[PDB]
């Protein structure tokens, strides 16, 4: 009965629900979508894991920033990000979006999306392998599992 | 005339395209596509890089068609050096050149349908795509963005066994194209949303520089692969799929037909690929074999200089165009005697096609615009460069 | 050794004279490179006339514009070298017509001759700054909406002068002068030894 | 009453769900999260400005065709009319006349 | 006819970067006020909003006199 | 120390390693902003979940911000946070004393232990923050406690800069948003009808820059700067003005503070962050002290910024579909009562 | 010397065009501050247009002035329409960046290379 | 050689057409195809349990190898830095007390890296190799930047497979 226990269990449930269904947004920019689309495709089904693309940002959670965030698109990313629901996580995909990639020193490329949107998991590789994205989405799932929002409420 | 930004993040719009549109009713009065949402500097960056370290940029210019693009720079750098690749390398480039065409068409036809609303063709053919990627990986090391076709031939001979598998796949892929067909070619509904949408006249297609299926679909007969043969596409025999009543449906049929014709070219390449070397023997242009650079002084010196400094192409300028899956992909590579290029304008089949969106989608509904962006196979990497 | 076909070198050379005679007025130099390509060079005023003759002449139909580009030789008084590459589906051939334009001496636009150029001319203005008179709608295509400076000019820094980050205080993306965390290492690569020209 | 009982449970079940939806979640609110969504770049226009539809005529007919449907709704109880023939003639006329109206739309190309 | 001058005087002092009680009908925006070339432009525009008539690009160049502006507005 | 090299923007170095304990909150968001902009090394202790601390990550260069897990009831956590910092800034505060932390803790108890360790560490300067007009005999337990602490902090880290700011307004402000948030209550209950309530508001940014500047300025030692503002106001105009920009009607209703302290008690009762509190109410109806002699924002370099100037940004979210398009200069700015 | 003209034979004619653009921007400032919900004052905004216009006031070259308005006009269009979202416009105001002092002593105290 | 993709009233012909139009036949044909696959074995792999096949040349994640004796292979010739297309590798060196030549700092910025595999190509001693692992996704950006110690540690962990992979593909190179 100790509420503390009662709290942890409850939190876990909350974490299980979120981690289980991570509707990723359809944000595809620099040909890494091709890899992502491969994840969605049959060899490496994203859906099985809960992922199901939902473009209306409003209804989407994870934002996989696949590709180069050019300066012109920078503000847009920020906007879409700001318009997603509250609990939102960003998975940077690609060396072009983790940092600057082959185009880091260019004048039109933001050196990383974590300069425009806070990033939770960075998936490395020029075309980060689809399995690697899947590994990255799975590590976001372990990141969420560890989050303990209500226990901090209780202990606050 | 309601104004509306199709939006960078549009599930349908490939990649990110802000298609500001003025829509009378649902009809689209004006189409002013905006570009550069993916400009990244590819043309300026290349000036600061050596010829071999600018090869990876070409794979990224239009990465659906990863290699075919590399062949265009290769050819261009080979012309400037007046060197030509060894016989086996040529066949390879045509082998992977075609495999790449299929990969692009599976992308273009299936992604077209996903925007239209048919989703099962994409999953059916992305599994076949996947299988092809594996060829890339077992030949280059990377699923896409290989860097296999280098300026003097390919990088490394095919693994011992690939040809056999590029056969099993080819032997079957046809049925997979056939299936898509039983699903879309005659659908009572595919036809409607595609037929008589975005008709482009023959004279207008040449005028706006369409140069691709878009021309071929209007009935103009031009395949740079038959008119101006590059590599050994001359020794193979294939039929260009010309079209009449050019419209979204007709061109589609053309793209399904080149998927078919490319299997005819792949078969041959497997049947007739010669024993030989896969890179020019001029250590001057091609890097020396690693056993040689580790036992012979002239080879180390040539390895050190080639990797650190470069080819040192003779001064000149060339425009070499191939028939990339999208259309004519050309590199105008001006070159001083230096090891790093001076200019490298990439002609993108796509800068011309998008421009045509305005002259194609006139008096058309919002859904029509979605269909036409699909029938141009717009990959914003090539347009934005 | 590439498989040169002299048959071509001659036929294209012969056309080069043909054009040189047909338009004595604007053609300054004509040469068929050893790479089997013709590159008529025209005075900037001959932009409209030389193209039109090639687009609409029975013995030289050059219907589509493959590309419009502008190399920038800073040394050259006329900085830019607008190059137009054209194709003839009829004679299966090509020709490049290249002119010279300085920063503030605009070139005519050929959108009339080929509408393909509507976009490429906007691309040349955005990157190099050459201006094209009589253009329907010249406006930046590739660069950001507020970009200052023409990027592909050889005198423009690669990294550029401005970069973008999100600032919480102002809750909006904000330019700042570029501060790079590892400057582009500028390897010097030219070798002090030349190659005796063949 | 039995229906009233069922229906109020039906509304209650919904209203319960929406409420749960608004009071349960943690909510952080900022302007930039509630400004309209325009597929990225923000609205250029009012998003409520006059919209020029191009299918109104058809829309109007719908209304006329709806009504006809109505006048036809009482047919089940009239199939029982001793005056069966009359009912046939009357009904047949109703459908036919409205059918003609529809066809006219086509003939005059009004709907097209 | 003076009513125009009544309005024209009201507009000149309201912008407040000119006429700090030195407003005069003979006074010229460029000649004595020193108001900039551009500022004048702003002025003519201002007059246009109150008058309800937009004066052309050029005639703005000729009138630097509030009295001459009333002369033209009456026409 | 760290010699300051660079041009002045991100990816440059200023040499200020600074623990900032309450970064998670309203002002912290601003303190970390400038510290990060300047290029300072910022260690942000946090006990909120990692998801909430993410907004902080975007501000500062790769490696500028380090986040450490810390619990107030554990002295060791504070110990390691200040191990390698040379500047410690304390912004720990709350309005609702919570079940396991009462006003003393959040204001006096904790902020002491912190500076205490900071000294042991050898931090150059400590900047405690206590509320302005936090008289040791003020009405609100909070203000009383905050003063109690400033007495203590002076013992542990003598001359640790202390800043007492006036009401702070900025997007996500209480002072400005809370009033706008009384809309639910059709009328607005204000003691003395919102009069007899002179208050001076200070933009969050103003306060911050000052704080940051305090760290990089020598004169600040042993000072009690009080960031106040550019203009005072009777609570009446403030309330209406707010409602003015929000474009929502105003019905200032007199209600005895006696009865109202009870309303605060009611919300205070609520488990989830009471919307309002006994104390907050008193603090609201607590007038602000005079300029006195204490130095000010401009003294620390940041010239105060008038409320009306940025009010439009703070109150915009509260407008309606159309009111969302009105701007401050067509609107009427309220009068300034210095009293 | 001996330079071909673009749109104005002489600075005089060119100045005419500048006047027009100024007017254009002057008339537009208010609209933008409302269609972009920018947090600036129209008076302030017009000041900015003035500043930007003045920043290039030194030029006396007919050809240079003509291009300057071409470019200026293009900027207007973008701003007239919503092509330039607020982030773009506010950048003109350099709101976030910290101003740098130009006093020698100031620079000495801060930067190696002034 | 060209081909016409879409170049192209008896009662029977007309009736059959009507049969299709009113019985929706070509639509029923499409449904049959999807029902058919529903019965095919799906091609997906349990991702954690079963892994998509990668052959020896897969570039994956950077590692620095060491000689069997234990001496790190790199001799700081620094042409891996020269041929890096992205400017990712930063190398500074000084003679180790032994007198030999070694790199004091070797930093591959993986976010800058575009995994071209030229460094694998360029190294004379083949000290820098493209290791098989592709799963190195990291919570923080700093972790992705790799110094000599992480790469050497990466090299030690995957040396057995790296050696097998280089063993399989060296004849080809
Ligand atoms: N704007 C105002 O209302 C004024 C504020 N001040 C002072 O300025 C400081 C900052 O103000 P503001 O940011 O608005 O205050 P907040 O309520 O936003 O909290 C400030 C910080 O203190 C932390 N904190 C609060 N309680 C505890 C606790 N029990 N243990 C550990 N950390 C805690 C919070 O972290 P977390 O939430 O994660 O616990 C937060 O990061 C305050 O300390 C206040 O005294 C002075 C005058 C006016
Ligand atoms: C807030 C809204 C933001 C809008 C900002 C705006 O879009 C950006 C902008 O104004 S872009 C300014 C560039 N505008 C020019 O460059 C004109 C230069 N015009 C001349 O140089 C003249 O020829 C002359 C020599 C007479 C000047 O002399 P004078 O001293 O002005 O009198
Ligand atoms: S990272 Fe490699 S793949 Fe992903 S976008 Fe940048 S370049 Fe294309
Ligand atoms: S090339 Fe091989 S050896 Fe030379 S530096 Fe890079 S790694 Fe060390
Ligand atoms: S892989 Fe290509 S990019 Fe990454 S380091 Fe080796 S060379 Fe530089």
């Amino acid at each position: 009965s100790r509420a503390e226990y009662v709290v942890t269990k409850l939190d876990d449930l909350i974490n299980w629900a979120r981690r289980s269904s991570l509707w990723p947004m359809t944000f595809g920019l620099a040909c890494c979508a091709v890899e992502m689309m491969h994840m969605a495709a049959p060899r490496y089904d994203m859906d099985r894991f809960g992922v199901v693309f939902r473009a209306s940002p409003r209804q989407a959670d994870v934002m996989i920033v696949a590709g180069t965030l050019t300066n012109k698109m920078a503000p847009a990313l920020r906007k879409v990000y700001d318009q997603m629901p509250e609990p939102r996580y960003v998975v940077s995909m690609g060396s072009c979006a983790n940092g600057g990639g082959y185009y880091h020193y260019s004048y039109s490329v933001v050196r990383g999306c974590d300069r425009i949107v806070p990033v939770d998991i960075y998936v490395p590789g020029c075309p980060p392998t689809a399995e690697a994205l899947l590994y990255g989405i799975l590590q976001l799932q372990r990141k969420i599992k560890r989050e303990q929002k209500l226990k901090i409420w209780y202990r606050r | 005339n309601m104004t509306l930004n199709f939006g960078p993040q549009h599930p349908a719009a490939h990649g990110v395209l802000r298609l500001v549109l003025e829509l009378s009713g649902e009809m689209v009065r004006k189409c002013d596509p905006h570009i550069g949402l993916l400009h990244r500097g590819t043309e300026k960056l290349i000036e600061y890089k050596t010829y071999l370290q600018a090869l990876p940029y070409f794979d990224r210019l239009d990465y659906v068609s990863m290699m075919c693009n590399e062949q265009a720079y290769s050819i261009a750098v080979e012309k400037l050096l007046n060197i030509q690749p060894p016989p086996r390398a040529q066949w390879i480039r045509v082998l992977f050149g075609e495999i790449t065409r299929i990969l692009n068409h599976i992308m273009a036809v299936t992604t077209h349908a996903l925007d239209i609303g048919a989703m099962t063709p994409f999953f059916w053919m992305f599994e076949e795509r996947e299988k092809m990627f594996e060829f890339y990986e077992r030949v280059s090391g990377a699923r896409m963005h290989a860097a296999y076709i280098r300026p003097g031939g390919v990088h490394q001979d095919l693994p011992l066994g690939l040809l056999d598998d590029i056969y099993e796949f080819s032997k079957n892929f046809s049925l997979r194209i056939d299936e898509v067909e039983e699903m879309l070619t005659n659908n009572r509904i595919w036809r409607n949303r595609t037929v008589d949408i975005g008709v482009v006249t023959a004279e207008d297609a040449l005028n706006y520089g369409f140069s691709g299926v878009m021309l071929r679909g209007s009935g103009i007969q031009w395949d740079l692969r038959k008119t101006q043969p590059y590599d050994v596409y001359d020794q193979v025999e294939f039929d260009v799929p010309i079209g009449s009543r050019g419209d979204c449906y007709d061109r589609y049929l053309c793209r399904v037909e080149e998927m078919r014709q490319s299997l005819r070219i792949i078969e041959q390449c497997l049947n007739k690929m010669p024993p030989g070397e896969i890179k020019v023997d001029d250590a001057k242009v091609s890097p020396p074999k690693r056993a040689e650079m580790k036992t012979s002084m002239e080879s180390l010196i040539h390895h050190f200089k080639l990797y650190t400094e470069g080819y040192q192409v003779p001064p000149g300028a060339t425009y070499t165009a191939i028939e990339a899956p999208k259309g004519e992909f050309g590199v105008y590579l001006v070159s001083d005697g230096s090891s790093r290029p001076y200019r490298c304008k990439i002609k993108a089949p796509g800068f011309a096609h998008l421009a045509g969106l305005d002259k194609m989608s006139k008096g058309h509904m919002l859904a029509d615009v979605v269909a036409i962006i699909g029938t141009q196979d717009i990959v914003f990497g090539e347009i934005d460069r | 050794v590439r498989p040169r076909s002299d048959v071509t070198h001659k036929q294209l050379s012969a056309f080069g004279e043909y054009v040189a005679e047909i338009l004595p007025k604007y053609v300054q130099q004509v040469q068929v490179s050893c790479l089997d390509e013709l590159e008529i060079c025209i005075h900037p005023d001959g932009v409209i006339p030389t193209l039109t003759f090639l687009r609409d002449h029975t013995n030289a139909q050059f219907k589509s514009l493959a590309d419009l580009t502008a190399v920038d030789v800073p040394t050259r008084q006329n900085r830019f070298e607008i190059v137009y590459n054209l194709l003839s589906l009829r004679f299966n051939s090509r020709i490049r017509v290249k002119t010279y334009a300085d920063e503030l001496t605009p070139i005519d636009s050929i959108v009339s001759v080929h509408i393909a150029a509507n976009w490429y001319e906007r691309e040349v203005w955005d990157m190099f700054g050459v201006f094209f008179f009589n253009h329907p709608d010249l406006r930046r295509i590739l660069t950001d909406y507020g970009f200052e400076g023409h990027p592909f000019r050889k005198d423009f820094p690669l990294t550029g002068y401005v970069e973008l980050r999100y600032d919480d205080e102002v809750k909006r993306v904000v330019a700042e002068p570029v501060e790079l965390a590892q400057e582009f290492r500028k390897f010097d690569l030219n070798s002090p030894w030349e190659a005796f020209p063949a | 009453m039995n229906l009233y009982t069922v229906i109020f449970i039906n509304i209650l079940l919904s209203l319960t769900l929406i409420l749960v939806a608004f009071w349960l979640p943690q909510m952080n609110l900022y302007s930039e999260k509630a400004n309209p969504y325009e597929c990225g770049f923000d609205p250029t226009s009012s998003a409520r400005l006059p919209f020029s539809m191009k299918f109104f005529l058809v829309a109007i007919t719908f209304l006329l065709f709806d009504l006809e449907i109505a006048l036809l709704l009482p047919l089940p109880w009239a199939i029982q009319t001793i005056k069966t023939s009359t009912m046939m003639i009357m009904a047949f006329i109703l459908v036919t006349i409205l059918s003609l109206g529809l066809a006219y739309e086509w003939t005059q190309k009004g709907l097209e | 006819l003076d009513g125009i001058k009544d309005r024209v005087l009201y507009v000149l002092k309201l912008y407040d970067k000119i006429d700090p009680e030195k407003l005069s009908v003979n006074s010229h925006f460029m000649k004595d006020l020193g108001l900039d070339s551009l500022d004048q432009v702003e002025i003519i525009m201002a007059m246009e909003d109150e008058f309800g008539f937009e004066i052309p690009d050029i005639d703005a160049e000729k009138l630097m006199c509030p009295q001459e502006i009333v002369d033209y507005i009456a026409d | 120390a760290v010699i300051p090299h660079g041009k002045g923007g991100r990816s440059s170095v200023s040499g200020v390693v600074a623990t900032v304990f309450g970064a998670t909150g309203f002002l912290g968001r601003y303190v970390v902003n400038h510290l990060g902009r300047m290029g300072s090394q910022v260690i942000i202790p946090y006990r909120c979940d990692v998801y909430d601390i993410m907004h902080l990550r975007l501000m500062g260069d790769l490696g500028q911000l380090t986040f450490l897990e810390w619990d107030a009831r554990d002295k060791d956590s504070i110990r390691k946070a200040v191990q390698h910092s040379n500047v410690v800034i304390n912004l720990i505060g709350r309005e609702w004393e919570t079940r396991n932390f009462d006003f003393e803790d959040v204001f006096v108890n904790i902020p002491r232990a912190i500076a205490q360790a900071s000294k042991e560490a050898g931090v150059e300067r400590f900047i405690h923050v206590s509320h302005l007009n936090a008289s040791m005999k003020s009405s609100s337990k909070s203000l009383r406690s905050k003063a109690v602490g400033e007495k203590e902090v002076r013992s542990v880290f003598p001359e640790a800069i202390i800043i007492r700011p006036s009401d702070i307004f900025g997007r996500e402000d209480r002072f400005l948003n809370h009033f706008a948030n009384y809309r639910w209550f059709l009328a607005v209950p204000l003691v003395s009808l919102g009069f007899k309530t002179v208050k001076q508001p200070v933009y969050v940014a103003d306060v911050s820059k000052g704080i940051v500047n305090a760290t990089k300025d020598p004169d600040a030692v042993g000072k009690t700067f009080a960031f106040t503002g550019p203009n005072r106001y009777l609570l009446f105009h403030l309330v209406k003005y707010i409602f003015g920009m929000t474009h929502r009607t105003f019905i200032p209703y007199p209600l005895p503070l006696f009865v109202y302290s009870w309303i605060g008690k009611l919300f205070g009762l609520s488990p989830f962050e009471p919307w309002t509190t006994k104390d907050k109410v008193e603090r609201i109806h607590i007038s602000d002290v005079m300029p006195t002699d204490l130095p000010g924002l401009e003294d620390l370099g940041v010239q105060p910024t008038p409320l009306e100037l940025k009010s439009i940004e703070v109150l915009r979210r509260h407008r309606t579909y159309r009111w969302l398009s009105s701007e401050i200069e067509e609107t009427k700015p309220a009068k300034t009562v210095n009293y | 010397t001996s330079v071909k003209p673009i749109f104005s034979r002489d600075l005089n004619e060119a100045k005419r065009r500048v006047r027009e653009l100024y007017r254009a921007w002057y008339r537009e400032v208010p609209n933008t501050v409302h269609l972009m919900q920018l947090d600036i004052t129209v008076k302030q905004g017009r000041d900015k247009v003035r500043e930007m216009f003045m920043k290039n006031a030194h030029v006396t070259d007919p050809r240079v002035v003509d291009l300057l308005v071409i470019k200026g006009k293009m900027e207007l269009q973008e701003t007239i329409k919503v092509w330039k979202q607020r982030t773009h416009v506010m950048r003109f105001f350099h709101e976030t960046e910290t101003p740098r002092p130009k006093d020698f002593l100031s620079k000495f105290y801060m930067g190696h290379d002034p | 050689t060209y081909k016409y993709v879409n170049k192209k009233v008896d009662m029977k012909s007309a009736t059959d057409n009507a049969a299709r139009i009113l019985m929706w036949t070509e639509l029923i044909r499409g449904l049959g195809m999807t029902l058919s696959y529903l019965f095919r074995e799906p091609a997906t792999i349990n991702y954690p349990f079963e892994k998509g096949p990668l052959s020896p040349r897969f570039r994956g994640e950077h590692a620095l190898r060491r000689y069997p004796s234990g001496e790190e292979r790199c001799i700081a010739c620094k042409l891996c830095e020269a041929i890096c297309p992205a400017q990712a590798i930063t190398i500074e060196a000084e003679p180790r007390a032994d007198g030999s030549r070694r790199t004091t700092r070797y930093d591959i910025d993986m976010t800058k890296c575009i995994y071209c595999g030229f460094c694998q190509e360029a190294c004379p001693v083949d000290a820098i190799v493209e290791g098989p692992n592709f799963e190195f996704s990291t919570e923080t950006h700093e972790e992705l930047l790799y110094n000599k110690e992480k790469l050497l540690n990466n090299g030690d962990k995957w040396e057995a497979e790296i050696a097998a992979n280089i063993q399989a593909d060296y004849l080809y190179r």
